[PDB]
DNA sequence: AGCAGAT
DNA sequence: ATCTGCTTTGGGTGGGTGGGTGGGTTGAGGCAATT
């Protein structure tokens, strides 16, 4: 009765909506059916413009009208693609105000809401039924049921004598769809005073599955509903749309999510003669000086290139950076910026961490009594960067639990039957203090550093930041900080965080330069000289150097060269990059070792 | 070289519009040029323009008609195939004959786009209805083209009553695929 | 109606291709002569596609409606072939139809546990992964046969379940009939009833193929009858079966969730291992020809890890470890192991971990473990409960899973004493004794241990004695055949050589890729460096069909070397002991294996002596 | 074409060969230089060399062995599901080498197989090229299929996509 | 082997072609690969030396007919392959140069001196063609058909009162004209004006 | 299936 | 006397507004106190 009229109304929107000379939804449908994507994304501002009455119904009773807009889409799709196809999914976009995760309460039950959060977990896909074929136990009578996944359905209780519940499902004739579960945590800043962050369970269907990964900020449009698991119901959100700032699909598979128009911008930016300067200036615009550390951070974000030799050996392609220095140097602020610019990043404190917190931990499911594996900081940061602050407060065991994941980029587990070798391809950016809090020049370098040579050799570049009291520099820093406190270039000398992050993603998924012979000869000669320099320094002092120079440093120089080449989308690394890489190595690691 | 790479072997949409704009159309002059200066053309006939009388049907080139309409000195008379009823009939013909294309003119899409853009007050039917009908016809013909593309071969192929803009759209894919098929077949012998 | 037509169409297919008929006849003949081959046939999906396209498409997309007809046609053919004169009553009552198994090329149905979605339900798929669990084998009732004493006639009943057939039927509880239709007493005849085995395994996605930041997923599989014990945990398999769903999935009013999906799993048809290489006559002749060379040991050693510069002696030791020794157990009870254990201690960045990884990749069986990532229980075995039957059992650990293989332990010095005790016991006795949860047993763990450790101060100190440099107990140290101490000594020529080698290695580009391109099956049935595959074939051949025996000349060499080594003024990085004699004999035997010899000669003794002397006195 | 870059690249792939004579001073073909190349030697030569050596020499100098890109496994994979197959991985110039091979040996089984593969693939190629995005405010499948395309298919797709995009831009130009 | 350098050069040519296709309006020929061409020509020189040595050995040597035939055939084929790669690369670059010469009415450090001479005299040829009987047509004109007679245009970069053939235009930056497309088509081409 | 209750 | 109807084993195809003085018991990981 009314259902047919509602279906007719939503069908006329898809067939009559033109903003100029193009039918936006009719053409979107045809283009989607051609690539086998049975869905239509509709913007709710367009529906409020066609007929406000249709929006009033879709917002007053969402779980009753949404199922009738899907069938209208399916009918129009059949009319457009078939010359005389499952039920089509409807994905919604809205610009309504976002309700804070913790402000959702009884006043929003069964209503369309928009909210943001952080995805902390994702489930293994399940299978939900969409068309059952049933039969009767006694008289063997065949029937079918059709189900929409919008709850306010079960097998018939009485046959069509036959006892109660006479119907058994015939599986080889039924059809199913995909279902996923997500946990959404509220943003750290939104949380009220003295409160732990709160979770919320979410479910997505069909083409909204496998769209997010744990640890990524997302925006959700859905229905705040309830399901019975006494007179209380556990709330949850039925997703109707997902929007994210991270192209997770490009990151897991190939290069994707870059439009040709967007791609053209990246090539134009790469063609800039002084992209290195722009990127260096774009990191921490509010921190004065420390240019070398900012260049090192650019190289770390860019990364090197990984090689798999024919015999099977793999060569690490990531760069690890350590910041040792005195208080007030802005190491923690640099780490907090790097966590915010990188596409994937985790900020962790060495004190509030553990060996299982990093890597992976073995957990027991209370229901199935079965042990399973949950990823830690280094798994949650896979393919990105881990910012381990307070690296000196970490316990010896928890620090030792990081060697293999830092070098081999794998997390071997052998616990509770579970036996595996996970993958953790992450870059470590660590900040630490010397033993006495300040780097005391009076005592030998072996007295100011408690890190063992094994852990230190795993860092590509080591920065020993010393705070020297110079009146000119002090006045400059005072002026800069006061300007910050009392007080937008965007004129080719700096790019916002979003653009820089997208450019990092593009470069990582598009380029992997290789060394030319001249660079190889140059780097090889430099390694021989540096090793001789360590030996002359060692012969002079009975004490064995605390900062080592092993083959890992040669590989680190190669990685820095490759990252500098990749920064400009150059398929080959030339001497103009080798010189910069050698300069950075001398400015950080040989500088630390010389003292 | 002398010719860009995107204009090689095919025409651009602007070239198709240029070709279409040389066909005659019917206009109602709002001025009386007939005498009871003078046009002097070399690419078309000029007798019709020299003999115009207010509110008297006459035929001129499409681009001259558009130029006159820009001055509010003539009202273009829309073709007979571009009425609502005729488009309904063509849609029905397409629906009942899954294996053939309707007998629309070879310039229906281009002329429809030009006249909708330029002469919006010279139609006797609401413009939105005509736009919808043309969209429907385009979708049906697109379905038919998609179905018919499954018969490409190393021999000839026939696409009767297919219009100029559609053929221009499909020329690269069809020609290159059939050329590769012919190359394989010829290599076979 | 349609079923009979399909049975006729499949029967016409089996007639056209005679290989399946010949295989069935050979199976029946072998069974008649007799330990017993199962009633299974492997058909090529490519041949079916060539024969009848509709049948092939149906078997790939609607297996439920097309596989049972084919199985029935095959059974009818086999029955028409059968010529057994006297059938035993069990055989007459037996319900043993012929089962069908597939191979060939799955176009888009070749998937992994991560890519299996609801779109693939009720379809024939092939899945690849690691077997992580394996339930216990329990018989499953299918047919029961009874006897009515008064009436003197036998009756029978047929049982079906959701996992024993592809078409949905009414469930049959396992209650045995007790009274005849007329009220006669019925006595079950178990010897004539039919039970089949049943097992459930879990297949996990390969960890290295997983996405970024996601743990691998798994799927449940069912194997019945002759596919019951073809896989063990830690094996790489390719499973073919039908993807299904079971149960009511919350549609029954008892479950009030309303947000839980249906159960799903695969009924397997075939299992394909992915561990032993099949040797050809050409390969065997090439192996022998190479073994006749006088410098085969050097060639094979250098061929190991071509991208690691230097470390010749460690590579030789790794080769001898891959070959192994000869295991002897005496009548009295003494059980001498023929495995070689190796320990590497050295300064950071000396290629210890890369050598471990190469051994992991080359060796036929190898398990990876670290110091802080492992545990005492995770190395030996764990006590869990079986989901299928709810029975207490043990799950094999890293050491047990690597039986008759190799276990690579990285960061040997970062382990705990409690976890070190388990490895101490395993290396000392080569077995695992378990006393937990009312379980008493002894699992076999006969594996070679290759480990890498760091000195106490992170860098070897020449001045301090070896005891002060290594934190491991002396008892644990005495169980390693060879202790290699490697130091990073800065030198000009050596540094230039190593740097040039590394730079050359870093410039490799794999064929099929362009410069600046970052690095990323078709069927299921299926002084020159020696390639790794040929090295694997050589190792397999040599350790499979060579058992060298000692000879008086090697005996004299070994006794002289031991005598001189023990009482010599020069200090040793490890203390000489009677265990050194066993290590010498083991190394000589392994080198004899390398040459494909049935006897240990002087040359093998002299090679073992040189290797041990390098290990002990640099 | 002589000046066609794609053809020059295609003629540079390596094909298995087996020499049939004893030619001293031809080591450079083999890895080692300056050594005689004994008969029955197996080695991979570039097409531009192997073809002419195979047609010129009675017994020619070399015999062409079946390439791994035209093996039985590849043909079965092509016949099973052409669209899902990843041709780029088998060889980036598959169709050009296939046409050259057919011409060299004039075998028609391969001709029919390749023709059917090309037609079935071109159907989906046009399906993707015809799909043009839209911006409401002012994907995965397309990328995964693009990744699999061979070079010639990648040129055809580019041309068709540009033609469709130009027509759509002209028709809806405000 | 003997064509690896040619293959690398052709790969660089392919990259150049792909860049030219991707680029919308601004195209700059990559720097002439002088080094790779020098290596290729050196290789051809060694091949010529090898042919001369082979002929000398055949004149006075133990070499046989089959062996000489095979080596003389393998050297000739290598030279042919190198020549083909070189010519393909040069022809691609020349085609792009032709396109540029026609785009203008009739940096340079990238071009080699031979290419510079080619471009100069090709522009001379284009002007000579334009001077002939086709004078009434602007052979290096616009290839988009004329659609509108009068267009609105905007001045994109400031310049004096340029005195074109069609008249005097006071090109003040940020000022609009209502003029005939035919008159201002050259100014649009150079970039002094925009259609908007 | 055994036992607990309403007609 | 007949017809109608619920619930097990023990286990996650009942659960955590029923709990652990109603049983399902090893394995891992974090924390205080002990060192
Ligand atoms: N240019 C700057 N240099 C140094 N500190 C700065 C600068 N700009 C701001 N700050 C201040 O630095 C403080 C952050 O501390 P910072 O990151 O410098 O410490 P740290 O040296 O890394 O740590 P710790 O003192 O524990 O060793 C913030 O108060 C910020 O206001
Ligand atoms: N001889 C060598 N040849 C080539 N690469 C080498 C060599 N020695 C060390 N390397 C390089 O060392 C890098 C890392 O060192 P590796 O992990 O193998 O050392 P390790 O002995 O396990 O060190 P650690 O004590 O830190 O665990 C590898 O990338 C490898 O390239
Ligand atoms: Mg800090
Ligand atoms: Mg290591
Ligand atoms: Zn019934």
């Amino acid at each position: 009765d009314d259902n047919t009229e509602i279906i007719k109304s939503f069908k006329n929107f898809i067939l009559e909506f033109r903003l100029d000379s193009q039918f936006i939804y009719r053409d979107q449908l045809r283009n989607n059916i051609l690539v086998k994507n049975y869905s239509l994304t509709v913007n709710m501002e367009h529906l409020i413009g066609y007929n406000e009455d249709i929006y009033k119904k879709l917002s007053d009773e969402p779980s009753d009208i949404i199922p009738l807009f899907e069938t209208a889409i399916t009918q129009v799709a059949k009319r457009i693609s078939i010359l005389s196809l499952p039920t089509f999914q409807l994905i919604l976009n809205s610009n309504a105000n976002q309700i804070p995760l913790r402000d959702l309460d009884s006043e929003h039950v069964s209503k369309i809401v928009r909210l943001s959060g952080i995805i902390i977990s994702t489930s293994v896909l399940s299978s939900r039924a969409t068309y059952l074929s049933i039969m009767c136990r006694n008289c063997r009578h065949t029937t079918s049921i059709t189900i929409n996944n919008f709850n306010s359905v079960s097998l018939p209780r009485s046959c069509l004598n036959c006892g109660p519940d006479p119907y058994i499902i015939i599986h080889e004739s039924s059809k199913f769809i995909d279902q996923q579960f997500l946990k959404l945590q509220e943003i750290p800043e939104l949380v009220p005073v003295g409160e732990m962050p709160r979770n919320l369970t979410m479910t997505c269907d069909r083409y909204l599955t496998n769209k997010v990964i744990p640890g990524t900020r997302v925006t959700i449009v859905g229905i705040y509903s309830i399901y019975n698991s006494v007179a209380i119901r556990t709330p949850y959100i039925k997703i109707l749309g997902i929007q994210s700032d991270v192209e997770t699909s490009s990151i897991w598979n190939s290069v994707t999510m870059f439009t040709e128009e967007e791609e053209e911008e990246f090539l134009q930016l790469s063609r800039n003669p002084k992209l290195y300067e722009i990127l260096t200036n774009s990191i921490a615009p509010s921190i004065f000086g420390n240019e070398d550390i900012k260049k090192a951070i650019v190289c770390l974000l860019m990364g090197g290139s990984k090689k798999i030799l024919p015999d099977g050996m793999r060569l690490r392609g990531d760069i690890n950076v350590l910041l040792l220095g005195d208080p007030g140097t802005a190491k923690s602020q640099l780490l907090k910026f790097v966590e915010k610019v990188s596409p994937i990043a985790v900020y962790t404190s060495g004190k509030g961490s553990s060996a299982a917190g990093l890597t992976a931990s073995v957990q027991r499911d209370p229901m199935t009594r079965e042990f399973y594996l949950e990823g830690g900081a280094m798994v949650l940061a896979d393919g990105g960067v881990v910012c381990i602050d307070e690296f000196d407060k970490m316990r010896d065991e928890d620090r030792v639990a990081i060697h293999e994941a830092m070098e081999q980029q794998t997390i071997s587990i052998a616990k509770a039957g579970i036996t595996t070798v996970l993958n953790s391809r992450t870059s470590v950016l660590a900040a630490a203090n010397p033993i006495y809090g300040r780097y005391d020049d009076l005592k030998s370098p072996g007295d100011n550093i408690d890190f063992q040579t094994t852990i230190l050799s795993r860092f590509d570049m080591i920065f020993i930041v010393k705070d020297d009291h110079n009146e000119e520099r002090d006045i400059s820093i005072a002026n800069h900080v006061i300007n910050i406190h009392t007080g937008q270039e965007e004129n080719g000398s700096e790019i916002s965080i979003e653009k820089m992050k997208r450019y990092i993603t593009y470069c990582r998924l598009k380029c992997a330069p290789r060394l030319s012979p001249q660079a190889a000869e140059k780097l090889s000669s430099n390694f021989v000289t540096i090793r001789k320099q360590l030996l002359i320094n060692e012969l002079e002092s009975t004490e064995r150097s605390s900062i080592p120079i092993t083959i890992r440093q040669l590989e680190a120089i190669i990685r820095i060269t490759e990252s500098l080449a990749k920064l400009e989308l150059s398929p080959i690394a030339q001497e103009r990059h080798v010189d910069e890489a050698i300069r950075l190595f001398q400015a950080s690691t040989m500088d630390a070792a010389s003292q | 070289m002398s010719l860009p790479a995107h204009l090689q072997q095919t025409f651009s949409p602007e070239e198709i519009q240029f070709i279409v704009e040389n066909e005659p159309i019917k206009i109602f002059p709002r001025i009386t040029t007939r005498q009871k200066t003078r046009w002097q053309l070399i690419t078309t006939d000029d007798k019709a323009l020299n003999n115009m009388v207010a509110m008297r049907s006459t035929e001129v080139v499409l681009w001259i008609a558009l130029l006159l309409k820009q001055q509010s000195k003539c009202s273009i008379v829309a073709p007979q195939w571009l009425t609502t009823k005729e488009l309904d009939r063509k849609i029905q013909y397409e629906k009942t004959h899954p294996d053939r294309f309707s007998e629309l003119p070879w310039n229906w899409l281009v002329l429809a786009r030009i006249l909708f853009n330029k002469a919006k007050d010279d139609f006797h039917d609401p413009i939105h209805e005509l736009r919808g009908k043309i969209q429907d016809l385009r979708e049906i013909r697109q379905i038919k083209v998609l179905k018919g593309l499954k018969y490409l071969n190393e021999s000839h192929l026939q696409l009767d009553n297919l219009s100029l803009l559609e053929i221009n759209e499909l020329r690269p894919f069809i020609t290159e695929i059939m050329d590769k098929l012919r190359e394989i077949h010829t290599a076979s012998l | 109606a349609v079923f009979g037509d399909r049975v006729r169409r499949f029967q016409e297919f089996l007639d056209t291709f005679t290989s399946y008929r010949d295989s069935v006849r050979s199976i029946q003949v072998y069974n008649s002569n007799n330990n017993i081959l199962p009633h299974r046939i492997i058909i090529s999906l490519d041949d079916l596609r060539e024969f009848d396209r509709s049948f092939w498409s149906g078997i790939l997309v609607e297996p439920a409606y097309f596989i049972p007809p084919a199985e029935k046609a095959l059974t009818d053919l086999a029955d028409s072939m059968d010529d057994v004169p006297h059938p035993n009553a069990s055989a007459v009552s037996s319900r043993h139809p012929w089962k069908l198994s597939f191979k060939g090329s799955f176009g888009a149905h070749a998937l992994s546990p991560r890519t299996l979605t609801a779109q693939h339900l009720n379809k024939l798929v092939s899945v690849e992964g690691i077997v992580t669990k394996t339930s216990l084998v329990r018989p499953k009732l299918i047919r029961s046969v009874h006897y009515a004493a008064k009436t003197g006639r036998f009756h029978y009943r047929d049982y079906t379940d959701a996992t024993t057939t592809l078409t949905t039927r009414i469930p049959t509880p396992a209650i045995y009939p007790t009274e005849d239709t007329e009220g006669n007493k019925l006595t079950t005849e178990y010897g004539y009833s039919t039970f089949i085995d049943h097992q459930r395994i879990t297949v996990q996605e390969m960890p290295e193929m997983a996405p970024a930041g996601q743990l691998p997923r798994s799927i449940d599989v069912i194997l019945d009858d002759d596919l019951v014990d073809k896989t063990k945990p830690g094996d790489r398999v390719n499973v073919v079966g039908v993807f299904k769903s079971l149960g009511a999935g919350g549609m029954n009013q008892s479950n009030s969730n309303t947000l839980i999906g249906f159960k799903t799993l695969i009924l397997g048809n075939t299992v394909y291992p992915l561990a032993r290489q099949m040797l050809t006559d050409f390969d065997i002749r090439n192996i022998n020809k190479l073994s006749k060379k006088k410098d085969i040991f050097d060639i094979l050693s250098q061929s190991l890890a071509p991208s690691i510069y230097g470390h010749d002696h460690i590579k030789k030791a790794i080769l001898l470890m891959l070959m192994g020794g000869v295991e002897k157990n005496l009548e009295n009870g003494s059980h001498l192991r023929g495995d070689i254990n190796i320990l590497m201690v050295g300064d950071p960045s000396t290629a210890k971990s890369q050598l471990l990884r190469f051994v992991l990749n080359t060796a036929s069986l190898a398990i990876a473990t670290t110091g802080r990532g492992s545990s005492g229980v995770g190395l030996t075995a764990a006590v869990t409960t079986d989901r299928e039957t709810g029975e207490r059992r043990l799950e094999a650990g890293a050491m047990v899973l690597a039986d008759r293989g190799v276990v690579c332990i990285d960061e040997f010095d970062k382990m705990t004493d409690v976890d070190r005790v388990a490895i101490h016991e395993v290396m000392e006795q080569q077995t695992v004794t378990i006393a937990k949860a009312g379980i008493h047993t002894t699992l076999n763990a006969r594996c070679s241990v290759i480990a890498a450790a760091n000195p106490v101060f992170g860098q070897y100190d020449v001045n301090r004695d070896p005891h002060q440099n290594i934190a491991l107990p002396d008892s644990l140290l005495s169980r390693f055949d060879l202790l290699f101490v490697v130091t990073d000594d800065i030198n000009e020529i050596r540094d230039r050589s190593i740097s040039e080698h590394v730079l050359r290695t870093h410039r490799y580009l794999p064929p099929g890729y362009l410069e600046g391109e970052p690095v990323r099956s078709l069927a299921v049935g299926e002084p020159k460096l020696v390639t790794i595959p040929f090295l694997r074939k050589y190792v397999q051949y040599a350790k499979e069909r060579v058992i060298p025996q000692l000879t008086q000349e090697a005996i004299n060499v070994i006794v002289k070397n031991y005598t001189d080594l023990r009482n010599d003024d020069n200090t040793k990085k490890s203390p000489i002991t009677a265990r050194t004699l066993e290590t010498l004999i083991r190394l000589a035997t392994a080198h004899a294996k390398v040459r494909l010899s049935k006897t240990v000669n002087k040359v093998d003794a002299k090679v073992a002596a040189n290797l041990l002397r390098f290990a002990l006195l640099g | 074409g002589y000046y066609d870059i794609d053809d020059v690249l295609a003629d540079g792939t390596e094909f298995p060969c087996k020499f049939q004579y004893d030619i001293p001073g031809l080591g450079y073909l083999e890895n080692n230089p300056g050594r005689p190349i004994t008969k029955n030697t197996k080695l991979s030569l570039p097409l531009w060399l192997a073809r002419i050596l195979a047609i010129v020499g009675p017994v020619p100098f070399v015999e062409l062995l079946p390439p791994d890109m035209f093996s039985t496994k590849v043909m079965n994979a092509i016949k099973t599901d052409p669209v899902a197959l990843d041709l780029h991985s088998i060889n980036s110039h598959f169709f050009s080498l296939a046409i050259k091979w057919i011409m060299l040996f004039s075998e028609k089984e391969l001709a029919n197989v390749v023709s059917e593969l090309l037609l079935q693939r071109a159907q989906e190629l046009n399906h993707h090229a015809s799909s043009l995005s839209i911006d409401l405010n002012a994907n995965i499948a397309t990328s995964t299929f693009l990744l699999k395309l061979e070079e010639m298919e990648k040129e055809i797709y580019k041309k068709s996509h540009e033609s469709y995009k130009d027509t759509k831009r002209w028709m809806f130009k405000k | 082997m003997y064509g690896d350098l040619g293959n690398k050069l052709v790969l660089e040519a392919k990259r150049t072609k792909q860049l030219y296709a991707r680029s919308n309006q601004d195209v700059n020929l990559p720097m002439y690969h002088e080094d790779i061409i020098r290596n290729i020509l050196k290789e051809v020189s060694n091949l010529r030396k090898n042919t001369e040595y082979l002929k000398e050995q055949q004149q006075l040597g133990m070499l046989d007919d089959k062996v000489a035939k095979c080596q003389y055939f393998v050297t000739l084929l290598c030279m042919e392959r190198n020549k083909r790669c070189l010519l393909a690369y040069q022809r691609l670059r020349t085609d792009i140069l032709d396109s540029m010469a026609w785009n203008n009415n009739g940096d340079t450090n990238n071009l080699s001196h031979q290419e510079q001479e080619y471009l100069k005299e090709y522009c001379d040829l284009i002007t000579d063609l334009k001077s002939g009987d086709l004078v009434d047509i602007d052979l290096s004109g616009s290839l988009v058909p004329p659609s509108d007679v009068f267009i609105d245009v905007r001045v994109l970069k400031d310049a004096g009162e340029i005195q074109t053939e069609y008249g005097v235009f006071n090109l003040i930056k940020d000022s609009q004209f209502f003029v005939r497309q035919s008159d201002v088509e050259r100014l649009i081409q150079q970039g002094y004006l925009q259609k908007i």
